[PDB]
């Protein structure tokens, strides 16, 4: 009859020693508008340049060791999907199509 | 990505928006569904010259 | 409740970064507006999820 | 005989409540195409991608715009999209005519219709008129 | 035999089947466009078959 469950996570019973912790350091991210976030890192541990703030956008270290910014391509355009398939040539009988139809219909 | 009214100022006795904009509710409800369009502003000088 | 309200505004998000026509704009703004009112109270408006 | 057109028309504004009847009442406005207008508004498309590109290559220094040239072929370029959108609105219908069966099970229905009109929109990009079939028949895979 | 029939056939205000047909319709389905014809059919439905 008695059912139990387990919210899947550990819980330790240490005492909560305000005096001795492990040291720290502090470092300065930098959100695109204006915005300042401190995060409390370790001292052994290398500081990344970008980061996912607390604003929830991305923000860049204070200092400008200039990470690399984007590295990557655009997904697929609608002219990849086009050019995949066609021909310019055929691309410019349309365009010159066109234009002989705005001729058409602009000055007779 | 879009603005959100809360639903507390709208849909209770009385409308807590229909009095702040002395709108009626069953017109601000066309608004705010998105089944009518309202002028939020004009400029009232440049027509009238 | 939450994951409609997620869903909804990514979906929200990609049409607009899309660029998209008038109606499902329109539309999923409005399914975006009733997800959070269904969030905050469910049948206050309309029908209970 | 204009009692039932009144009834028929005031029935409908007071009873609104539902999104997805405004939806329904929203996309019956839009008619329904045939083949050769499809082939037309592909064309157009087609032209304005190709417009939007050949401004793409002019984009660095190209050339100098010649002045009708220049805003008739933005007008080719702005007018594609005009084909596209209502290539789009036409076939919401049948977006909502597919999507209606699998309603019932694990999600909304207008999620549903979302989707569909997401996939609509990428059969409606990846879609060719010169094998010269029927948009519904390449669409629906899409969907 | 009874004033009581008699005054509810002098507040009839619809003489002819079908215009009891369609206003049985109307206030059956509404938000629904008529048709005389089923309007008989589906009484017959919901009552007889």
């Amino acid at each position: 009859r008695v059912l139990r469950g387990s919210r899947l996570g550990a819980v330790s019973y240490e005492t909560d020693r305000n005096h001795d912790l492990a040291p720290r350091q502090i470092a300065r991210y930098r959100t695109d508008n204006g915005e300042e976030f401190e995060v409390p890192f370790a001292d052994d541990a290398e500081i990344p340049g970008t980061w996912l703030c607390r604003n929830g956008m991305e923000g860049t270290l204070i200092e400008g060791d200039l990470p690399e910014p984007k590295k990557v391509k655009p997904p697929r355009t609608h002219w990849d999907m086009l050019l995949e398939r066609r021909s310019i040539e055929e691309l410019e009988e349309l365009l010159k199509e066109r234009l002989e139809l705005i001729r058409s219909r602009r000055r007779g | 990505a879009a603005p959100v009214t809360h639903i507390w100022y709208f849909k209770g006795v009385p409308s807590r928006l229909g009095y702040l904009l002395d709108l009626a509710p069953k017109d601000l409800e066309k608004i705010i569904y998105f089944a009518a369009y309202v002028i939020t502003s004009v400029d009232e000088e440049m027509r009238h010259n | 409740l939450y994951r409609r309200v997620i869903n909804r505004n990514n979906r929200l998000k990609r049409l607009i970064d899309l660029g998209a026509p008038e109606i499902i704009v329109n539309n999923e703004k409005r399914m975006l507006q009733e997800s959070v009112d269904a969030l905050f109270d469910n049948g206050r408006r309309g029908r209970p999820v | 005989s204009e009692a039932l057109r009144q009834a028929r028309k005031d029935a409908e504004l007071t009873a609104s409540a539902d999104s997805v009847r405004a939806y329904l009442k929203q996309i019956g406005k839009v008619a329904l195409l045939n083949a050769e207008e499809e082939v037309e508004l592909a064309k157009r498309i087609e032209a304005g991608l190709y417009a939007t590109q050949l401004m793409t290559e002019l984009s660095e220094r190209g050339e100098k715009l010649p002045a009708a040239q220049r805003r008739d072929m933005m007008w080719i370029c702005r007018d594609g999209d005009r084909a596209k959108n209502h290539l789009l609105e036409a076939n919401l219908r049948l977006v909502v005519s597919l999507a209606k069966r699998y309603t019932g099970r694990g999600m909304a229905f207008l999620d549903l219709i979302q989707e569909g009109n997401l996939g609509l929109i990428r059969a409606v990009e990846k879609f060719d008129y010169t094998k010269g079939y029927k948009f519904s028949t390449y669409a629906t895979w899409w969907i | 035999f009874s004033e009581i029939m008699r005054s509810t056939l002098e507040k009839d205000n619809t003489v002819g089947t079908d215009e009891a047909l369609l206003d049985i319709y109307r206030k059956l389905r509404p938000g629904e466009p008529p048709t005389k014809e089923s309007a008989q059919t589906l009484l017959e439905n919901l009552f007889f078959k």
